[PDB]
């Protein structure tokens, strides 16, 4: 019943302003201690800021000046205003319900920042067609794109089963490739349709790309 | 002297402590109760030569002067003696100085473990503020 | 540090673990408690102690806390394979007038049952031909441990040359996936009978190959 939903990440270059949300549900926001928390990629939890049920804000050393945490109560949600951002500044940012002594008992799932100075590529999408028991493996190839993420889905969200989006390389060049796999039943090849929807919104790319058997 | 919960909630409402700094009232009985037990001669030494005192458990190297604390700094330009007092104005007015230092009320490490982000107010309930 | 943890901490099956917490005066030994969170592959943290001593609902009774001094520990007994994750201790530091984090420790249950790796391999597709390129897609998945080592041969010769493979990481199903990718040129593709992936996984092989024939 309690959940905590966070948006507002993406990419943004040093120097530069975002803005985090947290629209929570199931308690209320300006009754409670509420928390953000970042972790960068494959590095330990950092604790950011907190905002008390009384108003009362605190903040890490390292984003002081920078960073202001506040809350809306008729929109019961929670903000991260981030100015003046620096490459360090690249984590999954979660909000989090903090319990009893600043204990973190609900965590919503994260948003993503990205701060680089490197240009903005979109990824090229190509089809892995299903060569000639049962089941067949059909993809598409999600190449060269910068920053991460790409999301992956399959006939516009209606296929889920057997749908495996692989996690990107980082490759010599600084640009990221990746693939998503679906197992299907091989008699479905002739009149099945599958299409793949790939989204890298830093680029603003938006290509759904049609797997047909090879001929 | 051992004051009882509403009692000593209608005193701290009294000496103006419900919202100050943005700390509603409960937090302020909640935290006298898990450091002293609404006991305002609660005196605790501690291993590093100052002494916590009172109802709110004030420290001697910081905040009083007891005269046996090496390096003591007296920020609320008190003796000690006067935080153990039946009269809790002393106590509050030290208080208040000391939620305003850095730390807010995590200052009172009982505070931050039992009363932070509790139903606080359950410790004015029932009372006739 | 404010908060240090073993970067790493391992066990067998049925074995008790613990993992420490070594904090300071301004933090676990000014009298500040101690909070543990376990944090599963792909997902955010989730709390696992409270208040030093403290289970939350749904934590097992395996899991057991303990602090005294400047020290807290999280013990683990009757280690299981669903017990591999990372495990971040959580204090209040006076000093730094904030919550405070340790730089976690990752917990391996090693002797769970072994998982040999599924191949999948992709010759280039024509609309990347046609574009004047060619990538070999190489699929590793549901594989237990995480060690892996990919070999590409292009007939009986090894191919070191425009590979990329990725470090392993934990799929939804606790397995672990990876994928290699070759780089060639169309010219390179066309002038062999045949490209394969190879994966070794402990003592085991499985080898997937495409033809430029088609």
């Amino acid at each position: 019943q309690v959940q905590l939903v966070e948006s507002g990440g993406g990419l943004v270059q040093p120097g530069g302003s975002l803005r985090l949300s947290c629209a929570a549900s199931g308690f209320t926001v300006s009754s409670n201690y509420m928390s953000w928390v970042r972790q960068a990629p494959g590095k330990g939890l950092e604790w950011v800021s907190v905002i008390y049920s009384g108003g009362s804000t605190y903040y890490a050393d390292s984003v002081k000046g920078r960073f202001t945490i506040s809350r809306d109560n008729s929109k019961n949600t929670l903000y991260l205003q981030m100015n003046s951002l620096r490459a360090e500044d690249t984590a999954v940012y979660y909000c989090a319900r903090e319990g009893r002594g600043d204990s973190f008992v609900y965590w919503g799932k994260g948003t993503l920042v990205t701060v680089s100075s490197a240009s903005t590529k979109g990824p090229s999408v190509f089809p892995l067609a299903p060569s000639s028991g049962g089941t067949a493996a059909l993809g598409c190839l999600v190449k060269d794109y910068f920053p991460e993420p790409v999301t992956v889905s399959w006939n516009s969200g209606a296929l889920t089963s057997g749908v495996h989006t692989f996690p990107a390389v980082l490759q010599s060049s600084g640009l990221y490739s990746l693939s998503s796999v679906v197992t299907v039943p091989s008699s479905s090849l002739g009149t099945q349709t599958y299409i793949c929807n790939v989204n890298h919104k830093p680029s603003n790319t938006k290509v759904d790309k049609r797997v047909e058997p090879k001929s | 002297k051992v004051f009882g919960r509403c009692e000593l909630a209608a005193a701290m409402k009294r000496h103006g402590l419900d919202n100050y700094r943005g700390y509603s009232l409960g937090n302020w009985v909640c935290a006298a109760k898990f450091e002293s037990n609404f006991n305002t001669q609660a005196t605790n030494r501690n291993t590093d030569g100052s002494t916590d005192y009172g109802i709110l458990q004030i420290n001697s190297r910081w905040w009083c002067n007891d005269g046996r604390t090496p390096g003591s700094r007296n920020l609320c330009n008190i003796p000690c003696s006067a935080l153990l007092s039946s009269d809790i104005t002393a106590s509050v007015n030290c208080a208040k100085k000391i939620v305003s230092d850095g730390n807010g009320m995590n200052a009172w490490v009982a505070w931050r473990n039992r009363c932070k982000g509790t139903d606080v107010q359950a410790w004015i309930r029932g009372c006739r503020l | 540090s404010v908060l240090a943890q073993p970067p790493s901490v391992s066990g067998a099956p049925g074995q008790r673990v613990s993992i420490s917490c070594t904090g300071r005066s301004s933090n676990i030994g000014a009298g500040y408690d101690v909070h543990w969170y376990q944090q599963l592959p792909g997902k955010a943290p989730k709390l696992l102690i409270y208040g030093n001593t403290n289970r939350p609902s749904g934590v097992p009774v395996r899991f057991s806390g303990s602090m005294s001094g400047t020290s807290a520990s999280l013990a683990i007994t009757g280690l299981q394979a669903e017990d591999e994750a990372d495990y971040y201790c959580q204090s209040y530091d006076r000093s730094l007038s904030g919550s405070v984090f340790g730089g976690g420790t990752k917990l391996t249950v090693l002797g769970q049952p072994k998982a040999a790796p599924s191949v999948t391999l992709f010759p280039p597709s024509s609309e990347e031909l046609q574009a004047n390129k060619a990538t070999l897609v190489c699929l590793i998945s549901d594989f237990y441990p995480g060690a892996v080592t990919v070999a590409w041969k292009a007939d009986s010769s090894p191919v070191k040359a425009g590979v990329e493979t990725t470090t392993p990481s934990k799929q939804s199903n606790n397995k672990y996936a990876a994928s290699s990718y070759l780089s060639l040129t169309p010219e390179q593709w066309k002038s062999h009978r045949s490209y394969s992936c190879q994966v070794t996984h402990e003592g085991s092989t499985v080898e997937k190959t495409v033809a430029p024939t088609e």
